[PDB]
């Protein structure tokens, strides 16, 4: 049987992590904005040669329920927006938030920085990004868009990748 | 105004959590998972409810109120909200021919005659059932008619008419479901089964009726025709509406 990868995304409202889940899932660039509450997709993908089935929970936005994913997810991709700076500010406490659930350091992550298409609205930099994984002990770290497909199933590979470890 | 979360899930175990307010129908949840999943929009997706403890389920019909629907579930329910494709909920629209015993025209006239007209003509639908006993493990085939506002039969001792039918069940009082596993749980004599439950019920009932059909042809003429007999002029608007979607 083909291994079975709990996918937890998350981050602040607007950020781009449905857009980025159903495009990796679907390859379909979702344009209209509807604050999510709980969406999960199954898909499967080869990751290093092996068949591999992603269980991916797409957050909401803005308790137990939290918890919940947090305890549950193997992976997580922590997505702020480089054109809003909140969004960046934001990830700390929800790193704190997923190592204490879990009860160590270890934990597979991502840090993604989406909409590196929109280059003339950038706030955060990129060594915001870069400085933000060398302070969490180089947790990787990619800049993606869900609206050019740059680095989109990167994510998820990583995530793969460390779980596999 | 009442909200409700309604969790809803695919056939391949992927789901989406959507914001209900009282005020919607299943067409409005259905436009909203239409955007939402990127599907073909075919007029056979639908809403579906699954009771896991009875084992029964059915076809939303696209008028319904979905929060009033789920407003009958259990603090514990099991029961889901599913979304798929179900052939056979139009199943008279696109072939009326096949329940109102083909080219574009007659078909055409013939949905004209038995929808569009004063009053709805309903399939007319007769044969024998098997009927299950209230309570026990125990089927009794008993001859019913379809009528447009319930099941009827003719008393012991009486035959054909007029005004000495008996009613089994008015469809006003009932919901129709397709019941699962009655030959493994019941020892119906088939797995071609229909069940009409009043809404409300959520767990086992003498009330439940359980109706075992010889195959799979017979089961699908009693559902799209008791179908047809409780949502009348009401199913075949909720099909137009789905074609215009498509
Ligand atoms: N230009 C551009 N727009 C994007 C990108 N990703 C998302 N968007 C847009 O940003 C808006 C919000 O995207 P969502 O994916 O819905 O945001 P979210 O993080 O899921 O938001 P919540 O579910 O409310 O937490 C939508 O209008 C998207 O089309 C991107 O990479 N580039
Ligand atoms: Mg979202």
């Amino acid at each position: 049987h083909m291994r079975e990868y709990k996918l937890v995304v998350l981050g602040s409202v607007g950020v781009g992590k449905s857009a980025l889940t159903v495009q990796f899932v679907q390859g379909i660039f979702v344009e209209k904005y509807d604050p999510t509450i709980e969406d999960s997709y199954r898909k499967q993908v080869e990751v290093d040669c092996q068949q591999c089935m992603l269980e991916i929970l797409d957050t909401a936005g803005t308790t137990a329920m939290r918890d919940l994913y947090m305890k549950n997810g193997q992976g997580f991709a922590l997505v702020y927006s480089i054109t809003a700076q909140s969004t960046f500010n934001d990830l700390q406490d929800l790193r704190e938030q997923i190592l204490r659930v879990k009860d160590t350091e270890d934990v597979p992550m991502i840090l993604v920085g989406n909409k590196c298409d929109l280059e003339d609205e950038r706030v955060v930099g990129k060594e915001q990004g870069q400085n933000l994984a060398r302070q969490w002990c180089n947790c990787a770290f990619l800049e993606s868009s869900a609206k050019s497909k740059i680095n989109v199933n990167e994510i998820f590979y990583d995530l793969v990748r460390q779980i596999n470890r | 105004m009442k909200k409700l979360v309604v969790k809803v899930h695919m056939d391949d175990s992927s789901t989406k959590s959507l914001m209900v307010d009282e005020r919607q129908l299943a067409r409005d949840v259905l436009d909203n998972l239409f955007e939402k999943t990127h599907c073909d929009c075919n007029v056979d997706w639908c809403l579906y409810e699954i009771y896991p403890e009875l084992q029964i389920e059915r076809v939303f019909e696209d008028h319904e109120n979905v929060v009033e629907v789920l407003s009958d579930w259990t603090r514990d329910t099991e029961n889901k909200v599913l979304f798929l494709e179900k052939e056979e909920r139009y199943a008279v629209f696109k072939n009326p021919q096949n329940f109102y015993l083909m080219n574009a025209k007659n078909k055409e006239y013939l949905l004209e005659e038995s929808f569009c007209g004063t009053s709805i003509i309903v399939p007319e639908l007769e044969g024998a059932l098997y009927l299950k006993e209230d309570g026990k493990k125990s089927w009794k085939r008993r001859y019913f008619l379809l009528r447009a506002s319930g099941i009827y039969y003719v008393p012991k001792g009486k035959t054909k008419t007029s005004r000495d039918l008996a009613c089994f069940i008015q469809f006003e009082n009932v919901n129709i479901y397709y019941g699962i596993q009655c030959k493994m749980k019941y020892k119906a004599p088939t797995d071609h089964c229909f069940v009409l439950k009043h809404p409300q019920i959520q767990k086992e009932s003498q009330y439940i009726k359980y109706l075992c059909c010889d195959d799979a042809r017979t089961l699908s003429q009693w559902v799209m025709g008791i179908r047809i007999a409780k949502y009348g002029k009401t199913l075949y608007d909720n099909y137009q509406r789905a074609v215009a979607r498509a």
